[PDB]
């Protein structure tokens, strides 16, 4: 569902 | 599937030097660039992030440049810390990186020395044969050295190894071995290794009969 | 300060499974995506896996697709890397990477690597190596200096550690890398260059050690009649 790009932290 | 690419491979220069290194994404990237220094041992450390953004404790004669598929990164004046190897990466698709540039020092042409040594009496005992050619203290890092058997041209029996510049004098040392079988070492008399570099008006051969050492 | 610290690395024949571990500190690692990296001569730097904060969404490269898992246990702040199928292509240095802070981007690097660990894939079996004397003679001197040596040959895997007269002469030493050959041995030289005059008074002898092989040689060199 994610770019595997995009923030992978705590958002 | 981007592609990244960087120009030069080598690049020599001195302390004190503007030096420019270029990064080519195969496909716009925007500004998703990131800068990396390696030195030999170490893992990379990050200096730019976002194509042009110093990251902390990263001296200001660093800096970056470049959007979409043609990226730079400067350094204003050479610093004897920057001599290193320098990498590019994209992180907009996926994660992949340039094949690094290295930035190393660039001293005065310098001649090697060259040194050969005969194979052992204990190993031609155990069946084979290892002759070396040293060259030793040179600068640029370039060197032709060619095994001759009895001035025939020896291929695919001979293998290299390099340091690293060195860090006080920045001359290179060369080691090449070439190897044959016992059987086959006792069949010829001369053997040969003949370096070209650009420290030599012209090739310089050391040699020795075998059985005369 | 981030500190990363990777472990599990080996030596290892083709077709076996690995796993190696990065432990964390300095800053809260189960806030924050992780990398795995890894880097090869053949190879250059390869990006291998990246895991989410809560070890939810993973993402592989396609040369490990299929064969490596990456994991995370948050309450013991260690990433992990579970390597199956291993191939000698697999062969790297591999470090464990922080993603980048949290911002208003859309897209994210990396900004803290770890030191490394190395995994060394290979069907070649231990061997000691053999050490052979590079003698001094005329043809290894010029001008008031002489070279000599030893020749640290055939032998699996890395590493040697290679010292002069019990490690009491450290000045004109030069141990070159190890080049891996053909055969799936390694092979070195380490040389020293002296003073000529000295060759008649002063002994010179090269001590290698070899853990992988519990091996320990010293080699007397001599100099040759030539």
């Amino acid at each position: 569902n994610v770019d595997p790009n995009a923030n992978p932290n705590v958002d | 599937d981007i592609q990244m690419t960087q120009s030069p491979s080598t690049l020599s220069a001195s302390v004190g030097d503007r030096v420019t290194i270029t990064c080519r994404a195969s496909q716009s990237i925007a500004s998703w660039l990131a800068w990396y220094q390696q030195k030999p041992g170490k893992a990379p450390k990050l200096l730019i992030y976002k194509a042009s953004s110093l990251e902390s404790g990263v001296p200001s004669r660093f800096s970056g440049s470049g959007s979409g598929t043609e990226f730079t990164l400067t350094i204003s004046s050479l610093h004897p810390d920057d001599f290193a190897t320098y990498f590019c990466q994209q992180f907009t698709s996926y994660w992949t990186f340039g094949q690094g540039t290295k930035v190393e020092i660039k001293r005065t042409v310098a001649a090697p020395s060259v040194f050969i040594f005969p194979p052992s009496d204990e190993q031609l005992k155990s069946g084979t044969a290892s002759v070396v050619c040293l060259l030793n203290n040179f600068y640029p890092r370039e060197a032709k050295v060619q095994w001759k058997v009895d001035n025939a041209l020896q291929s695919g029996n001979s293998q290299e190894s390099v340091t690293e510049q060195d860090s006080k004098d920045s001359t290179y040392s060369l080691s090449s071995t070439l190897t044959l079988s016992k059987a086959d070492y006792e069949k010829h008399k001369v053997y040969a290794c003949e370096v070209t570099h650009q420290g030599l008006s012209s090739p310089v051969t050391k040699s020795f009969n075998r059985g005369e050492c | 300060q981030v500190l990363l610290v990777e472990s599990g690395g080996g030596v290892v024949q083709p077709g076996t499974s690995l796993r190696l571990s990065c432990v964390a500190s300095g800053f809260s690692f189960s806030t924050y995506g992780m990398h795995w990296v890894r880097q090869s001569p053949g190879k250059g730097l390869e990006w291998v896996a990246i895991i989410w904060y809560d070890g939810g969404n993973k993402f592989y490269a396609d040369s490990v697709q299929g064969r490596f898992t990456v994991s995370r246990d948050n309450s013991k702040n260690t990433l992990y890397l579970q390597m199956n199928s291993l191939r000698a292509e697999d062969t790297a240095v591999y470090y464990c990477a922080k993603a980048y802070r949290t911002s208003l981007d859309k897209k994210y690097g990396m900004d803290v690597w770890g030191q490394g660990t190395t995994v060394t894939v290979s069907s070649a079996s231990t061997k000691g190596p053999s050490v052979f004397p590079l003698a001094p003679s005329s043809k290894s001197t010029s001008g008031g200096t002489a070279a000599l040596g030893c020749l640290v040959k055939d032998y699996f895997p890395e590493p040697v550690t290679v010292s002069w007269n019990s490690g009491a002469l450290t000045s004109g030493v030069h141990t070159f890398p190890a080049v891996l050959q053909s055969s799936g041995l390694y092979s070195l030289s380490s040389v020293v260059t002296v003073p000529s005059s000295s060759l008649g008074t002063q002994t010179y002898i090269c001590n290698v050690n070899h853990k992988p092989s519990n091996t320990k040689v010293d080699k007397k060199v001599e100099p040759k009649s030539c």
